[PDB]
């Protein structure tokens, strides 16, 4: 008949977070499952109307329909300030190719409305490429684009256990590309990997290897919009670093240019981690299903492939991917009666100027 | 992970 879901959390990257939704499995004798979901945190307020048939065809191919609104405040995400009020629709066909893999192709539309953009080099460079000529001295700028996209997704998940795996792998690869007629013209791809290799019969000692990769760029003069950039740093990418701090920093124009510590992301990104999961001290091995200890080496880099270091010779070369950030630490996780609790302590041993260290990082509930 | 306060189906 339906379902109401409510979730709450606190994280050092996104502050307090809410998750709420309601669904009807056969809304007014239509056969499709209509739903409404929301999300709020320090920097984003999302909402959407969904309508999904779980068995569109007998083969198992589904047809999902989405209608959304989204508000994003960049300074509340540790980035150079901007505001993106976006809204749109997405249609997606889901193909369960087998019990471990699933694919998904879809079409989309997104209206993006930028505002409150302090004049900075990487952001203005993109605005110039789009035909805008904003003032290099006025804090009050706006920009609107209407894009159409083809979206692709692949999810592989051959893990033994959903929460606290000891063996197997998970891969997620998403892609998207603008369709002609769109204001922007770019592609964007992301790759996420997780591999658990147990080093003992009882699976109490497990080596976990993770990677995250991102690459996006323009097609025909236009650059990828800065609102679609990649980021690294935070408890979910490179522990020990403040959320999104890694990579290029805003070079502001005078209100000669100011170099800064405010992160701006980039169109390229790479993150690798090696984690050794162990039995928890002072706790029994019967609780490894709900408590987990681990030691890790995290590292990542984010770069701007269009940063022209020839004309910005004094400032750092942000098109250089060789500035590999690194950290080492210990993590503790507990599936508590309040949901998943994760506490980590990492000391960044290799950091570039601008990078902000956040040694203690903690997450409880949904994030 | 999701709906840690209430995952209610009816």
């Amino acid at each position: 008949t339906g379902s109401f879901n409510f979730g709450i959390g606190y994280g050092t990257e996104s502050g307090v977070s809410f998750q709420a939704g309601v669904q009807q499995d056969n809304w007014l004798g239509t056969g499709y499952a209509v739903g409404i979901n929301g999300t709020k945190n320090d920097y984003q307020t999302y909402a959407e109307l969904s309508v999904t048939n779980p068995y569109f065809t007998v083969d198992g191919v589904s047809l999902g329909g989405r209608l959304f609104y989204n508000d994003f405040q960049a300074d509340d995400a540790d980035l150079s300030d901007y505001t993106n009020k976006s809204y749109g629709t997405d249609v997606t066909l889901g193909f369960p190719i087998n019990e471990y893999n699933s694919l998904r192709a879809g079409l989309g539309y997104v209206h993006n409305s930028l505002s409150n953009m302090q004049p900075q080099v990487a952001m203005w460079r993109y605005l110039y490429s789009m035909g805008e000529h904003p003032s290099t001295s006025d804090q009050d700028n706006s920009f609107k684009t209407d894009d159409f996209t083809f979206n692709y997704g692949w999810t592989y998940n051959k893990l033994d256990r959903g929460y606290f795996p000891t063996d197997g792998s998970r891969v997620n690869l998403t892609g998207k590309v603008t369709i002609p007629g769109s204001d922007n013209e770019y592609y964007k791809v992301t790759l996420d990997t997780a591999t658990y290799v147990p080093i003992d019969d009882d699976h109490k000692w497990v080596v976990l290897g993770r990677t995250r990769w991102g690459y996006g760029d323009g097609l025909g003069g236009k650059e990828m919009p800065f609102y679609e950039n990649f980021y690294a740093g935070g408890s979910s990418t490179v522990r020990g670093f403040q959320s999104n701090t890694i990579g290029p920093k805003a070079v502001y124009f005078p209100h000669d240019l100011s170099k800064s510590d405010d992160a701006v992301g980039g169109n390229a990104m790479a993150v690798a981690s090696l984690e050794f999961i162990t039995p928890t001290p002072f706790i029994s091995d019967k609780y490894a299903n709900s408590v987990r200890t681990s030691f890790f080496w995290d590292m990542g880099t984010v770069w701007d492939t269009n940063w022209d270091s020839s004309q910005y010779s004094g400032y750092p070369d942000y098109s250089d991917p060789s500035n590999i950030r690194m950290s080492a630490g210990i993590a503790l996780q507990w599936m508590s009666p309040l949901g998943p609790l994760v506490f980590s302590y990492a000391q960044p041993f290799k950091k570039y100027d601008g990078d902000k260290a956040e040694q203690f990082q903690f997450n409880i509930g949904k994030t | 992970w999701n709906s840690n306060v209430h995952s209610y189906r009816f």
